[PDB]
Formats: structure tokens, sequence, C-alpha cells
């Protein structure tokens, strides 16, 4: 299995080397830069006591650790080679991984209570506390371990043509169960955040589009309009993000692809594709957030 | 015009809870906040909700305890008041936009916070 290791030479064109760096470093600097900002923001001047800034919290701080891994990647990247040994490999393998579930996993939350909102208003009451909100978080943290804590004892650095792959060892067979882990993660990171949002979004917008109020009324309309580009632009950002990278990482698991250099840019382009959700999460869920929007 | 009716307040022992409702039954209105007056002091706002049922906000003395959430279908506002201390003791106050600050107020419900409650 190669994992972080890219099968590579004839060694790159330098304008496809310097693209690749560009995209690493941009993503990683303006992922850090705004989800910084969020938790600063937060820390400083909202403070917490709300359920809604506590799922943004939670959301940033995965987002910041997610791109966090990105230097180490573009080293990675341009050495050919992970330099960094084999306890890193397991600390920043379990960082990425976690990090992509609770980011996924609490951005689902977000449509799911926005759904109870709208309804099931009655019950909202219960559900969108800052006590609950808190419990999410740590239930939400407990489904990422399920693979969060395996890869941290399953990454190890090992020997893969003089050079060095940061890869994740499989028990016997490793054919089987290294194609489930790839399931899993298409399942849980992709298929069922694109369900849970579609559906949770798509219910709340039927349910409001069914109000009625014998004055109304453009204002009603108004409404919908907004909230509807609001729900088509988070849900598309996360499809073209995220979308690529993972039928990428299928495809290589069925098929052989030649290596070329459309193959190698296309990769890492689909990779960074995947980290600038995380930079695109704080505009759709802070700085967009209605009562977060207020400050400063 | 328009007629709020408040209701669920009334007597409740500290660190109890209490759930507040009110309703323009006319659709002529749409109940989006809550304020209050303790006695002796000024009318101060308690929380309040988006037309959507989306997005609360909260007064910062009460973030922690309250929850308010709106049912757009019949256009009824709630306020879950958790954790309740002398300090919300006070007439609470729903208030309603027109479809075209508030335009509406309703006369009030009393909130008691004391322990000679049951
Ligand atoms: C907006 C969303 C829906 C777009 C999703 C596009 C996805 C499916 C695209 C984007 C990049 C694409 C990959 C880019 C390069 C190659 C190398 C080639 O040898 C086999 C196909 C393969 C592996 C492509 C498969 C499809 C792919 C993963
Ligand atoms: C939810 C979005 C789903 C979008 C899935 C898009 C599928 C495209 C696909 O599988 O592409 C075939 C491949 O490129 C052949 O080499
Ligand atoms: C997202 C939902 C469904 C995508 C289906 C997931 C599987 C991705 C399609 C893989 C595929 O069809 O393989 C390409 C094939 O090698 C070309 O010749």
């Amino acid at each position: 299995g190669s994992h972080s290791l890219c099968p590579q030479t004839g060694s790159p064109s330098m304008v496809t080397a310097i693209t690749i760096m560009a995209l690493y470093s941009i993503v990683c600097v303006v992922g850090l830069f705004g989800n910084f900002l969020v938790m600063y923001v937060i820390v400083r001047y909202t403070k917490m006591k709300t359920a809604t800034n506590i799922y943004i919290f939670n959301l940033a701080l995965a987002d910041a650790l997610a791109t966090s891994t990105l230097p180490f990647q573009s080293v990675n990247y341009l050495m050919g080679t992970w330099p960094f040994g084999n306890i890193l490999c397991k600390i920043v393998i379990s960082i990425d991984y976690y990090n992509m579930f609770t980011s996924i996993f609490t951005l689902c939350t977000m449509s799911v209570d926005r759904y109870i909102a709208v309804c099931h208003p009655v019950k909202a009451l219960d559900f969108r506390t800052p006590r609950n909100a808190k419990i999410v978080n740590v239930c939400n943290w407990i489904l990422s371990s399920a693979i969060g804590l395996p890869v941290m004892f399953m990454a190890t650095t090992k020997y893969r043509q003089g050079s060095i792959d940061c890869t994740l060892t499989f028990s016997h067979p490793t054919w089987y169960w290294e194609n489930l882990l790839k399931i899993c993660v298409f399942i849980f990171a992709f298929i069922m955040p694109v369900l849970i949002i579609t559906v949770c979004y798509g219910l709340m917008i039927l349910r409001l589009k069914s109000v009625r109020m014998l004055s109304g009324s453009k204002e009603k309309d108004r409404n919908l309009r907004r909230i509807t580009r609001m729900v088509l632009v988070v849900v598309a950002v996360f499809i073209v993000c995220w979308t690529p990278i993972h039928i990428y990482v299928i495809i290589k698991a069925l098929i052989t692809i030649p290596e070329t250099t459309f193959q190698t840019v296309s990769w890492h382009f689909c990779i960074a594709l995947g980290y600038t959700n995380s930079c695109l999460n704080p505009v759709l869920y802070a700085f967009l957030d209605e009562n977060f929007k207020r400050c400063f | 015009q328009v007629q709020l009716v408040e209701s669920g307040g009334g007597l409740v022992r500290p660190g109890g809870s209490l759930r507040l409702s009110c309703v323009d039954s006319e659709r002529t209105s749409y109940p989006m906040g809550w304020f209050r007056r303790a006695p002796g002091k000024e009318r101060e706002f308690v929380a309040s909700i988006t037309w959507s049922g989306i997005d609360p906000t909260y007064a910062d003395s009460v973030a922690d305890r309250f929850t308010t959430s709106r049912d757009v279908a019949n256009n009824t506002l709630y306020l879950q008041m958790n954790s309740l201390k002398h300090e919300d003791t006070a007439v609470y106050y729903c208030a309603a936009r027109a479809p075209v600050d508030y335009d509406y107020w309703g006369q009030g419900t009393q909130v008691t916070v004391s322990s000679a409650a049951a």
C-alpha cells in the first residue's frame, strides 16, 4: 500500500513543483489564518456561552489542525520521502484522520441543528443548549476515534525503493482490511455527510416554503431566497472540495493509472481541494453566521 | 389590531424550569422577541429569533440557561428558561413584528422565582 509516497519518476518540471508547493502553502496559510481568526474572535469577544459558538469553535479548531498537517505534506512531496521519522508519522496521520472527521461531523451537526430548529422547534428547546452542544462534540470525537486511534497504531514508516513512505500497515489479509478502511472513510467522510446535509437542509427549506400568513409575504419569498442560496452554497462547497479526492482514492484502489505529470498534478490538486474545505468553513459557518457576524 | 397571548409563566422554585409561549393566532404578526422588567429596573432584552427560526440571540446573563424557538408553521414563539434564579423574577413580555425595534408587545407574564413555590 502506497500512501504518502507517489511513485514518481521522471522528476518533475520546474513549473509543476512550484505549482504544487504554492498550492500546499497557500491552503495552509489561508486555513491557519482564517481558523485562528475565528478562534480568536470567539475566545476574545463572543465567549462560547451559546451552542452555535461552541460548534463554530469546534469546527475552527478541527479545520486549523487539518491544515497544520500540510507543511509535513509539502516537504514529503518536495523531497520524495518522509523525513520526520516514525513518531511524527503516527502523530500527523492521526491528527489528519481525526480532524477530517471532526470537521465533517461538526458541519453535519450544524445542519442537523438547523433542521431541528425549523422542523422540530419544540424539541429544539431541549437540543439547542450549550450543554448539549458540548456533549455532541464529545460524541463526535468518540466516533472519530473509531478511525483516529487505530491509525495511530497502524501508521508507520517503511522503506519503499530507497525512499520513505509514511503508510498504514494492516492485519492479514491486508487486501481486505485496507480496502475496508478506504470504504469506511469514503462512507463516513463523504457519503453519509452529503446525505445528512442535503436531507436536513432540504427538509428545512420545505418546511419554510410551506408557511403561509394572511399578509406575509414578499418578505417570506425574500427570506427563502437568501436561505436557499446559502444552502446551495454550503452543499456545493462541500461537494466540490471533497468529491475529487474521494473518487480519486477509490479509482486508485481499483485500477492502475499511468504515472504522468497530469496524474501527479491532479492528485495533489485533489488533495488540496479537501483542505480547501477547511479554508472555506470559517467563511460559511462563522463569518456568515448571524450572531458571530455582528462582532466586530 | 394585534393580540399577543403569552402563556406558561408564574411561580417556580429556584433552580426550576418554565416554558413561555406566545402566539398571534391571527397570523397578523410574528412573535420574535422576549423582554422582561424586574421590579425597580428598566425593560431588558432577553432573547430573540429570526423569522425562519434558525438563529437565536440571547442576552449574556441568560445564554447558559435559556433557549428560544419559533414554530414557523403556527407562528408560536417559545422560551425555555432553565436553572431559574431570583434575578429572573420579572414580568416577561413577548414582542412581535408586523409582516410589513418591535411593533407589538404583550401585556406580559409574571415570572416569580421563590422558595415559597411548590
Ligand atoms: C464537482 C465534483 C462533482 C467533481 C468531481 C470530479 C472528480 C470525479 C474528478 C476530478 C479529478 C479526476 C481525476 C483526475 C485524473 C485522473 C487520472 C486518470 O489516469 C484516471 C482518472 C483520474 C483519476 C480522474 C478521475 C475523476 C476525478 C477524481
